[PDB]
Parts: structure tokens; C-alpha cells; sequence
């Protein structure tokens, strides 16, 4: 675990979710399909 | 302005 | 803070001198609408509305549409009781709507229907005028009517000024690094733990 | 099943967030001002058929671009 | 305060002149409304009917409305994805110690 943000916006635009957050001043670019978490390898701590 | 209009000489009942 | 600061000092500038043109081009506004108090009226309101002038304030009264369908224009100004003398717009006789009485008038500006005949003028040799009919002009020679044309047929000349404001366009920005933490791992010749 | 790696630089996504802040509020506030500049050539028309009517040479004359 | 009452004719914008010449042929339907003051003053049949203020009359705009906001303040924290202390940690061994 990196950054906890309890105001993270999310909007959808051209195909892509941007997640931007004004308390660290950074915007995420990912795609709109969801990441299964069972792809991860040992990564049980995630969902916790 | 395709729409022709009648106007009637004003009152001053609108100010 | 460079670039805000830049742009809300231009943006400031720019609000200032937009509520000074506005409060500059009040007194324009108040010479055109003792000019002509139907057309101010009219965009001042956002609805087409009858004014006239009662003192320094505005009366205005709702105008009332009539459908282009119902009204039909005559073929010469001249009118027959007063040789010597012709009607400086053109004849009309319009129905409110249909089953209705068939009222005579005349055109007035931007396509009114006034039902007083008093606008009279003394015949002139020469005579070529265009008016507002519906979507285009119509076109008259010698008070006497020649055809009805187009809004296209006549040249366009612009009192609007051109401002050609674009976006900004979307950037994406990928990762970037000269060296990778990998590599500077890697620059190192010997490991203790390999 | 994989592992997720990991870039050591953030400063991308910083980027992203002031470019896309400066941005936004940029064209917000210019594409305002387009608006309200169509508007006031618009409303201005208005005096210009009035003017047009008091003086058919100047008006003529400035909107032509030419002397006429 | 003191000096001699003039007598003369109301203008435009609270203007005062000296001269009773704006003379016009009397019609019917009189009614009118004119700057006095702060105010309007209203006439019907050319006679003083009443005083009004300003908010007694239905206001239109002839000004195009442009709203700039500024751009706000903003704070950047500092923020890395690994600190120094993390990346020397992430090695198994070290000789140093």
C-alpha cells in the first residue's frame, strides 16, 4: 500500500478512467475494464 | 424572421 | 504560480475591460432605442415586442406572430387617391390565421404587418427598393413590384469582428525515466548479496 | 498468474494532473469568452442597422473595407 | 440654498436648464415617466401624478454577461514512489553492515 485518498475523482473519457487527486496532485490513467486481483501473484494483502 | 408579426401600438401597462 | 498567475491577471484585465465596454456601450444603446424602439425593444427583451418611448423609459406590448403562409403582398406602391403621391413600403393584406377576416396593411420593418396605410412619400424617378419578405428580400423598380429573391442574392458585407478562440487539446503524459532503478542497480560491478 | 511492475517516477502522472487542471480551466474560461464575444457581435448589430440608417457612407465605408 | 429660486425646465439625466422652449401640441393619453433624481417621476394628462424609485420598473440588460473566475491556488506536496530508505532496503544483503 502507497497513498490512501479520501477524495479520488474518477471520469470517464475516451475509452479510459482518470483518477485524479488534488491532496498529492496526481492523475491515474487506466482502462475501464476492471484488474481481477487473481491475476496477482501472493497478493492477498490488496483486498484487506 | 419566417414569421411575420402584428404589433399593436404599446400601453403602458409594461415598463 | 508562473502560469496562474499569468492568466489570472489576463483574465482580470480581460473581466475589466468587458464590464467597461458593456457600461460604455450603454449610451449607444440609448441613442439607438429613442432611434427605433421596436428593434431595441425586441433584443433587449428576447422576444419580438412593440415599443415606444414614454418619457426615458420603454413601453413595450407583446407582438402577436402571424404564419408566412397568410399574407400576400400587392404589385405597386402608388396609390391610385393620392396621384402625386406613393406608399414608401409596400402593400400587404395578411389574415391572422385562417378563418379570418382578410386585413389590409402594409409591410413594415423586419417583416411587421402595420395596419395603418400612413406612410406616404412623394413619387421619385429611379425608384429601385428591396424589402424584408419572409426568409428573403422582395425587389421593386418605379413603385411597381419585379420579383421576390433570395437572402444569397444579395452581397454579405459583416459588421461582426472575428475571434478565433481554440481548445486546448488533451496530452497524455507516459512514464519517463533516463535510468531505471534496475539500471542503477545493475551499474554497480560487484553484488555483496549475488 | 504475474507480478505488477512498478515505475519509479510519479512525476508523469503530476504532470498529468497540472496539465489537465491548467487545461480545464483555460479553455472553461475561453470558451466563455468565444460565447460572450458571438453574443455581443450579435447585439451590436443592432446599433449597426441604426447607424447604418443616420449615415449610409461611414457605415458603408467601414463595414466594405473600402471607401464607398 | 439662499439664492434666487430660477424657474426653468427639466432635462435629460437630471439635467436643469434655464429655458421653457420644449414645447409640444398637447395630445390625449398623456403619460409619461421622467429622471428625477434617484427616482422616476410619472405624469398623466400633463399633470404631477406621483414619484417612483428606479426598482418600480421592470429592468432588461442590454450588457453581455462574461464570468471569469480565477484559477485557484494550488498546493503540491512532495511525493515519491520509493524514498532512499526503501530503495537501500530492497537489497537482501548488505555489506556494509
Amino acid at each position: 500500500k502507497w497513498q490512501e485518498v479520501d477524495e479520488m475523482l474518477r471520469a470517464e473519457y475516451g475509452g479510459s478512467f482518470r483518477f485524479s487527486s488534488d491532496a498529492i496532485s496526481t492523475t491515474f490513467t487506466t482502462n475501464l475494464t476492471e484488474y481481477s486481483l487473481s491475476r496477482v501473484d501472493l497478493g492477498d494483502c490488496i483486498g484487506r | 424572421d419566417a414569421n411575420f408579426y402584428v404589433c399593436p401600438p404599446p400601453t403602458g401597462a409594461t415598463v | 504560480n508562473h502560469i496562474q498567475r499569468h492568466v489570472n491577471d489576463m483574465l482580470g484585465r480581460i473581466a475589466v475591460a468587458w464590464c467597461e465596454l458593456q457600461n460604455h456601450e450603454l449610451t449607444l444603446w440609448n441613442e439607438a432605442r429613442k432611434l427605433n424602439p421596436n428593434a431595441i425593444a425586441s433584443a433587449t427583451v428576447g422576444r419580438r415586442v412593440s415599443a415606444r418611448m414614454l418619457g426615458d423609459v420603454m413601453a413595450v406590448s407583446t407582438c402577436v406572430p402571424v404564419a408566412p403562409d397568410n399574407v400576400i403582398v400587392q404589385n405597386s406602391m402608388r396609390v391610385s387617391s393620392r396621384p402625386g403621391t406613393c406608399y414608401s413600403r409596400p402593400l400587404v393584406s395578411f389574415r391572422y390565421e385562417d378563418q379570418g377576416p382578410l386585413i389590409e396593411g402594409q409591410l413594415g420593418e423586419n417583416n411587421e404587418l402595420r395596419l395603418t396605410r400612413d406612410a406616404l412619400e412623394p413619387c421619385t424617378v429611379g425608384h429601385r427598393r428591396y424589402f424584408i419578405f419572409g426568409g428573403g428580400y422582395v425587389y421593386f423598380e418605379e413603385y411597381a413590384y419585379s420579383h421576390q429573391l433570395s437572402r444569397a442574392d444579395v452581397t454579405t458585407v459583416s459588421t461582426f469582428i472575428d475571434l478565433n478562440i481554440t481548445m486546448l487539446e488533451d496530452h497524455e503524459f507516459v512514464p519517463l525515466e533516463v535510468y531505471t532503478r534496475h539500471e542503477i542497480k545493475d551499474s554497480g560491478l560487484l553484488d555483496y548479496t549475488e | 498468474v504475474e507480478r505488477i511492475k512498478t515505475t519509479s517516477s510519479i512525476e508523469f502522472a503530476r504532470l498529468q494532473f497540472t496539465y489537465n487542471h491548467i487545461q480545464r480551466h483555460v479553455n472553461d474560461m475561453l470558451g466563455r469568452i468565444a460565447v460572450a464575444w458571438c453574443e455581443l457581435q450579435n447585439h451590436e448589430l443592432t446599433l449597426w442597422n441604426e447607424a447604418r440608417k443616420l449615415n449610409p457612407n461611414a457605415i458603408a465605408s467601414a463595414t466594405v473595407g473600402r471607401r464607398v
